[PDB]
């Protein structure tokens, strides 16, 4: 029964809309 | 307003607009809101890449299929990926 | 001299089509009751089956330009996986309705469910048959009301002639208190101009 | 439960074009040999029995079609209300009419 | 032209299956169609208890279904595919009396 | 677990990929491959009367697949006749 957190605007890995990205070990969307 | 209903038969949400604004899969953009960090993100991402702003945030809830008929819900979005 | 596994296809091909039909009889009974369906058949065509039916009210089965019949036509196709269009149902009509057990039993069942009691319906049915040229009928109604029978004239109930002359039918009625088992039997000794045994004549 | 929209549209279209769905009583794992759908799969992929069974149940419960069961085969048939509702989901116009009306 | 065609008649009822051949041979009066081989009857058999619950004296139903069949391979190529259709039309229409033609 | 496995020396003991010999009877369901992992992984024939969904007392002779009890009701139409 895992829980969830309110979504925040963290995907912005930059400092001025520089789209840096399109976390322990590696992982990709889905399982591959 | 008229044929848009044909299209819905498009996306809404930050997690699904970004995922279609970039990679140039999008179409047209219509901003809104509450916080700049959600206004000057896309707009700046609109600065790179179409970019438009619709007068009201509610009609998006209306134009889109976020209702059941009676309970329109606001929802800013800017990705017309389908555009069939 | 001959191989016994070649003709097995022809033998097995004829048996499958027999069952392919009984399902049709069941389905029609569950659906085209409104037109009082009686019986069906089959005729494997080059690319389809020429099923013909017999229903007292032909008009009810078909619709506007047979529209609902066309509707049914496609349905069967998918169920049996045959090409549509090639399907070609045919519709027939029964003349002496007072000589068939099934239409009478269905009408009687409907009447019973019209709040009218057993006696009036049974006597209406027997009158309808006798006025339609029948030696005799017999109406039996069993359920939560025992068995209350009604009969008019002479019937046979034993021997080979029974299966060909006597025609019987049965139904079930779902009434609030329970189930009303109802059946009917009619004995026509002039069917298809067949001479009943031990029936003789001498002349001058 | 998470039934794809492509399946919804495929079933609606198949129903209206044929006016008749001849379905088998089943509740285990297996796809339907008839209706079909494509989702960037490269080859039209058939639907699953659970999905179509739930969809049919919802539709009939809503009064769009009626059914007989016979033995081992749900036979369905869409009513006038059926033609009046599918055309909306397929996004059709009232002029169009089911195929069977065209001399089967 | 010539195809070494075959005629096969399969059915259950002895009455029609015997009357239909008479019409066929009439139609083949001049095309040389001749006697048919009558195969041994395939008497399928099934037995079952008469009681759904198995009470009382053990009794048994005995139903059987026969499969009469006849073959008119006589035509062979003696007739043309043109009138092989003619062979298949002038014949009466019996509701159930399956038939098939092969070379 | 898609990035794991056992020792190679053990892999030699893998069951022969030769298809299993225990199929399921289909009288006429397309053969296609969470709870889905084991909803009905166990594989076994399910021959049953094609009239009543009952798996008990079914004749397989001549490819009928009819319950013995439900046989009497429809035998008259199916063609079987009671003589001798
Ligand atoms: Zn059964």
């Amino acid at each position: 029964e895992p829980k969830k957190v309110r979504l925040a605007c963290l995907k912005y890995y930059t400092i001025k809309g520089d789209t840096a990205e399109p976390a322990r070990h590696a992982d990709r969307c889905h399982c591959g | 307003k008229e044929t848009f209903k044909r299209i819905h038969n498009l996306v809404t949400g930050h997690r699904q607009v970004f995922k279609y604004l970039e990679r140039k899969r999008a179409k047209i953009c219509f901003l809104a809101c509450e916080e700049k960090q959600y206004a000057d993100i896309v707009e700046c991402l609109c600065k790179e890449y179409h970019l438009c702003k619709k007068f009201t945030r509610r009609t998006l809830g209306e134009l889109t299929g976020q209702v059941r008929c009676i309970k329109v819900v606001p929802a800013s979005a800017c990705v017309i990926h389908n555009f069939v | 001299i001959v191989r016994r596994d070649e003709e097995n296809v022809y033998y097995s091909k004829y048996l499958n089509d027999c069952i392919m039909e009984a399902e049709l009889h069941e389905f029609f009974s569950r659906e085209l009751v409104d037109a009082g369906y009686a019986s069906c058949s089959l005729c494997r065509t080059i690319d389809s089956i020429c099923v013909i039916i017999q229903c007292a009210e032909p008009e009810v089965v078909m619709g506007d330009n047979h529209y609902r019949l066309h509707k049914i036509e496609y349905l069967l196709a998918g169920r049996f996986m045959c090409d549509p269009k090639n399907f070609n149902i045919w519709v027939d009509k029964i003349i002496k309705r007072g000589l068939s057990a099934e239409i009478m039993v269905d009408n009687l069942r409907a009447k019973l469910e019209e709040a009218m009691p057993i006696r009036r319906a049974a006597y209406s049915i027997i009158r309808t048959a006798m006025r339609a040229g029948a030696a005799g009928c017999e109406v039996i109604v069993a359920g939560k009301l025992r068995a209350n029978k009604f009969k008019e004239g002479c019937l046979i109930s034993t021997g080979h002639p029974k299966r060909i002359f006597l025609a019987e039918a049965t139904r079930h009625i779902k009434m609030r208190q329970g189930v009303i088992g109802v059946k009917v039997r009619i004995y026509n000794p002039n069917i298809r101009g067949a001479v009943m045994p031990d029936k003789i004549e001498i002349g001058a | 439960v998470h039934i794809p929209k492509a399946v919804y549209k495929a079933v609606y279209a198949h129903l209206y074009e044929n006016a008749s769905l001849a379905l088998k009583e089943y509740w285990r794992v297996g796809n339907v040999p008839g209706i079909t759908y494509v989702d960037e799969n490269g080859k039209l992929c058939n639907p699953t029995y659970l999905h179509v069974n739930c969809i049919m149940q919802s539709l009939e419960s809503r009064g769009v079609v009626k059914d007989t069961f016979a033995w081992r085969h749900h036979y369905y048939l869409l009513t006038e209300k059926g033609e009046q509702f599918i055309r909306k989901e397929l996004d059709l116009t009232d002029d169009v009419l089911p195929t069977p009306y065209s001399k089967p | 032209m010539h195809q070494k065609y075959t005629i096969i008649v399969v059915g259950k009822d002895l009455k029609l299956v015997e009357r239909y051949v008479k019409s066929i041979v009439k139609e083949g009066r001049a095309f040389g169609i001749s006697g048919p081989c009558r195969a041994p009857v395939r008497r399928l058999t099934i037995t079952t208890r008469k009681s759904p619950c198995g009470e009382g004296t053990n009794t048994w139903h005995r139903f059987e279904l026969r499969m009469y069949k006849r073959t008119f391979w006589v035509t062979c190529g003696g007739n043309d595919i043109s009138t092989i259709l003619s062979k298949t039309v002038v014949i009466p229409g019996i509701q159930v009396t399956v038939e098939v033609e092969e070379p | 677990r898609n990035l794991g496995s056992c020792g190679a020396e053990d892999l030699d003991s893998r069951v022969h990929p030769s298809t299993i010999f225990w199929p399921t009877e289909a009288d006429n369901a397309s053969g296609v491959p969470m709870r889905e992992t084991e909803f009905c992984t166990h594989i076994a024939h399910k021959r049953e009367c094609r009239i009543c969904g009952n798996y008990n007392s079914v004749y397989r002779k001549y490819g009928l697949f009819i319950c013995r009890r439900c046989f009497k009701e429809n035998a008259g139409k199916i063609g079987f006749v009671k003589l001798h």
